[PDB]
């Protein structure tokens, strides 16, 4: 995800079901826009396994 | 747009302690109604009266509330806003009381509430 | 403002240890701080 | 006369050597902090003329 | 022989060891003992000094303040407020202290420069 | 004395050259900076060009 | 209800070689009210889900951002969705935030406390101020891997606890500039061996007597 | 509705209980270290006691603080009390005992003078009306032995004196870790208790200048160490 | 507007049981003559004020001397403001009350 | 069925026990991680060090981890267990080291333990 919280104390695996939940103005939607802007390099790669 | 690219990095930076402070003052505010002021830090003995400060000094008399106080309201940019909390947050005004920073507008008239009430800024 | 200036002079306002019930102390329970002097002299 | 001077003084440059032996940290320190200030002085300046060219870009 | 020593201030245990002889100075004058004494007691001067004597180590002084001295079969013993040995003395401030006008104070910076070997 | 003199001048001078080599190093380290910078600034130009 | 959620979220799946090997990964989001979490669809996609992130606004306040809780959130998973590296360094990262958490009572009284009692308050700040992190700018895996060696290596306990970031922050900045072959061996062997270790605590030294802390003070051991 | 009020009372519960958890620890660590200072003050105590016995055995028992003048009028009571609030009985304990010397001094025709040694003693009796002659704060935490030094001048100075015929102490003695019991006692005049013989072919001490001066310099400061370890005790007490 | 009566209130002696804290009217000075809108200009925000500090200043041992003036005003203004039952009072003594 | 009717008076008396101290432990753990270990009593030591041994006596060589250590698991009588934990709070195991209380069976596996790290008695 590219987020050291999440990355480190609560992994998220390629299959898995992580729920993001929270009050209001709390940030989900910004966690979730970073994890999808931390596989810009994995993209980049060419690489149809990463 | 209270974002660090929108409204620039010192407002962002002065409304974020000042949500701290006020975040910090609502945790402690349980602790202080039962054991007292004088159970606190000095650390968040300084946190309680900057926040009092602070949570006095967001008030303002509005030009629309001079039918429920007879006082005119008053206009204060947002530069001076910016300068205003930043010297509350670091602790400029920690020896003007309470008062004074109730209902008024800019720093003038903060100035000018503290003489009423005899002190300096 | 005069009026109660001139007013609150003749105003008589409203405004010494109690007794607590307490009973005396035994008189032995008051320790004594003694000076333990080592020559028996009655 | 030449005795009492001869130890007072010796006893005198005992306080100037270790006063000498404290001004070598002293001055120690203040050179690499003046230099830490200059490194992070440069370098910061950098950053921020940089952003200038960010954007007008 | 050697002459058991101990030093004790209203707070804390100053020292407490052996001794060859031992030096101070009581209201009624200076005194020096010595392993075997009379017993004694006596009232240090305001502003007394003690230089214990060792045999195999430098004599160690201290400024004592308010003392009291007693020699008995065991030892000497010395009752002291507050006590303060040679090497922790600031000699400049015990100087400033000496040209005090409290009498009190004035008396512990002369002690103070008494144990450093001034005055 | 002689000792303290000489060490005292001695720290004096390490310390001139090396604050000499440490801030040069900071001057290399900031022209590196400027370059990647504004590299990524006009890369990020042309992002929007297109 | 239940149903509708469950159908959709078994549909992300690790598939078998078989099948292709490939994956979904989903990532639901829930808005509770007044942090509760116990309400009924929060209860139906907290039992479907094989991992929590509860994110709160009292520790969005008090600046701690991203606002994750990390004594309530889990993974299921766990380390076997890590590289070796980050399996590493963030081991030890759970249980010190414990003991901070714990110990942050006594944050008034750290005179009172015993030695390792104050070094865990300390080591727990300085953790604290790791995990902080702005928006929209993700880190790859070996750099987190770098800052999280920085704050269990114990490279923190020099630096004041309010020049955490920006210390690590430039490290960083350091180490893609000068060192780049510790990030790049360790995004290829996803393993942090002990010679990189010894050339990053190197690294790590000179860079702490060339930092200058916002005290004016030193950081340097 | 009051399911929030609620919640917001669980949350206001548990912030409490985490502090006064904290504080009991806290309290724990420094009640090790105040008996720790009360067992080390000790032995200067113990020694200035048989240096005052062994020149009280040959001297002139006649000190203004032995002799019990005759017709008393009043009697100074010192109420050593704490600053800090969260403990127990402790200051209701002290002011309890004193009530009891007070009626027990009234009972003998002795108007009671008082001086205090803490912030609670002074709510408790400036709230009933009281004239405390002379009050001490910001010590009872850790108590040196200036302080005591100041207070047992000043206490002295009244009696050989506006003025009183007799000095009592009103302060918590400390036993056990369980046992914090407010004693009152009487520190001046001093009875003489004359214990034993113990005087065989024992050898006679040599006292410089005399015997009397030395007794009559040093019984103040008797009373002052014996002042230094009340304060001493009540602290301890007053963190058990 | 409304005026929140309350049942603690009552039983401590405030009588009208107003809670000033809630209680509030939407006309405001238009409702009042000039006098009393000149004389009791505040009085609201200031005894609201005034409940909030005596709330936090509960346990406090020592406080300035401002958060004391303040304290006792407010007091005082509680106590002026507590009336019986059955017992109104022309506008021109509530203004004299009110200035004093 | 912790209950005397059921599983007998001495593996009551024995649990019972084993909760106790395993309880006064929990009450004590706390001091011991703010304060430190001898801050204790030298009594409250004493029951840390023999709870800290009953603590890691509960533990087994699983038979689920044979196919990690190829050694097979164990499956001690209720009788041996009983004996086994009131001589641990008797106090006839204070001296053996912690580890040799790791994940081992009846007394004669704790016994092979100790040797094979150096102590018995
Ligand atoms: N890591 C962060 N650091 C600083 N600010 C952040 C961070 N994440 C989010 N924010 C700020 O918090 C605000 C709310 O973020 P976001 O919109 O992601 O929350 P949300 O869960 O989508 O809330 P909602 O869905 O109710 O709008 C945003 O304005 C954003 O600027
Ligand atoms: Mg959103």
């Amino acid at each position: 995800t590219g987020i050291k919280a999440i990355d480190a104390m609560t992994p998220i695996g390629r299959g898995q079901r992580q729920l993001i939940i929270g009050d209001r103005k709390t940030g989900k939607t910004a966690v979730c826009v970073d994890t999808i802007l931390n596989q810009r390099q994995n993209w980049e790669s060419g690489d149809p396994k990463k | 747009i209270l974002d660090p690219s929108v409204v620039g990095d010192e407002h962002y930076r002065v409304a974020q302690e000042v949500i701290r402070i006020l975040q910090r003052y609502k945790d402690l505010q349980d602790i202080i109604a039962i054991l007292g002021i004088d159970e606190l830090s000095e650390e968040d003995k300084q946190l309680v009266n900057r926040a009092r400060r602070i949570e006095r000094f967001l008030s303002q008399n509005m030009m629309a509330a001079e039918q429920f106080t007879g006082q005119p309201g008053s206009t204060v940019p947002v530069k001076e806003t910016i300068e205003a909390f930043d010297r509350l947050c670091k602790g400029d005004f920690d020896h003007v009381p309470e008062q004074a920073f109730f209902l008024i507008g800019g720093l003038d008239d903060l100035a000018k509430k503290a003489e009423s009430l005899g002190a300096k800024l | 403002t005069e009026v109660i200036k001139n007013f609150k002079k003749g105003f008589a306002a409203t405004g010494v240890v109690p007794d607590e019930h307490v009973e005396a102390l035994d008189e032995d329970k008051l320790a004594k701080e003694a000076v333990k002097v080592k020559k028996p002299a009655p | 006369r030449e005795r009492d001077a001869m130890v007072a003084k010796t006893l005198a440059d005992n306080k100037k050597s270790d006063e000498q032996f404290a001004a070598a940290q002293a001055d120690y320190d203040e050179a690499m902090t003046e230099a830490r200030v200059q490194a992070s002085s440069l370098r910061d300046n950098a950053r921020a003329d940089g952003r200038k060219v960010i954007e007008d870009a | 022989a050697e002459l058991n020593v101990e030093i004790v201030a209203v707070d804390r245990n100053i020292w407490s060891g052996t001794a060859k002889f031992l030096f101070t100075r009581t209201t009624v004058g200076e005194i020096g003992i010595l392993p075997r004494h009379i017993p004694l007691v006596a009232q240090l001067v305001d502003d007394a000094m003690v230089r214990v004597e060792r045999e195999g180590e430098k004599d160690l002084r201290i400024a004592v303040d308010g003392g009291f001295l007693s020699v008995t079969e065991e030892g000497v013993s010395i009752l002291a407020e507050s006590a303060e040995f040679e090497s922790e003395i600031d000699e400049a401030a015990a100087k400033q202290d000496s040209e005090s006008d409290d009498p009190r104070i004035a008396a512990r910076g002369r002690a103070r420069l008494r144990a450093v070997g001034a005055i | 004395l002689a000792e303290a003199s000489q060490a005292h001048t001695k720290a004096l001078e390490d310390a001139k050259s090396e604050a000499h080599r440490v801030v040069e190093e900071a001057r290399t380290d900031a022209e590196r900076i400027a370059e990647q910078l504004e590299a990524q600034a006009d890369v990020e130009a042309e992002r929007i060009k297109m | 209800v239940f149903y509708l959620h469950s159908r959709l979220l078994e549909r992300c799946a690790k598939l078998s070689d078989d099948l292709g090997g490939g994956s979904l990964t989903g990532l639901p989001i829930i808005e509770t009210k007044a942090n509760d979490i116990s309400a009924y669809i929060p209860t139906n996609v907290i039992s479907i889900t094989d991992g929590q992130c509860f994110l709160e606004t009292d520790l969005f306040n008090q600046g701690v951002r991203p606002a994750i809780n990390v004594g309530v959130s889990v993974s299921r998973v766990g380390g076997a969705a890590q590289i070796k590296a980050m399996k590493e360094v963030a081991g030890s990262l759970r249980l010190d935030l414990s003991q901070y958490r714990e110990l942050e009572a006594f944050a008034a009284f750290a005179s009172d406390l015993d030695a390792a009692s104050k070094a865990q308050l300390e080591r727990g700040a300085r953790l604290v101020e790791l995990l902080k992190q702005p928006q929209s700018q993700p880190m790859p895996v070996e750099e987190q891997v770098v800052s999280i060696f920085l704050g269990t290596g114990g490279h923190l306990d020099s630096v004041p606890v309010e020049d955490v970031r920006r210390f690590e922050t430039e490290l960083l900045d350091h180490m893609r500039a000068s060192e780049e072959e510790i990030l790049t061996e360790i995004r290829d062997s996803q393993k942090l061996t002990e010679e990189a270790a010894d050339k990053l605590t190197e690294v790590i030294k000179n860079f702490k007597k060339g930092f200058a802390a916002t005290g004016g003070g030193s950081v340097v051991p | 509705a009051t399911l929030r009020e609620l919640r917001g009372r669980i949350r206001s519960a548990g912030s409490i209980k985490k502090i006064t958890k904290a504080q009991e620890l806290i309290a724990t660590s420094r009640i090790a270290r105040a008996q720790a200072r009360l067992e080390s003050a000790r032995p200067y105590a113990f020694e200035i006691t048989r240096m005052l016995t062994t020149l009280a055995a040959e001297a002139a028992l006649d000190h203004p603080l032995l002799v019990e003048r005759p017709e008393p009028k009043r009697a100074g009571v010192l109420v050593v009390s704490s600053d800090r609030g969260l403990c127990g009985a402790y200051n209701a304990n002290i002011f309890r005992r004193s009530e009891e010397l007070f009626s027990l001094l009234r009972e003998a025709g002795k108007q009671p003078v008082l001086y205090v040694v803490g912030r609670k003693a002074q709510n408790y009796y400036s709230f009933r009306n009281w004239n405390i002659t002379e009050s001490w704060m910001g010590f009872s935490e850790q108590p040196t032995y200036e302080n005591a030094a100041e207070i047992a001048s000043t206490l002295v100075d009244a009696f050989l004196l506006e003025g009183v015929d007799e000095l009592h102490i009103v302060y918590t003695e400390f036993k056990s870790m369980l046992s914090q019991s407010a004693e009152a006692h009487r520190i001046a005049p001093m009875v003489v208790e004359y214990v034993e013989e113990d005087i065989g072919p024992r050898t006679l001490y040599s006292f410089e200048p005399d015997a009397t001066m030395l007794f009559e310099s040093l019984l103040p400061r008797y009373l002052t160490t014996r002042v230094y370890a009340a304060l001493l005790e009540s602290a301890a007490s007053e963190l058990a």
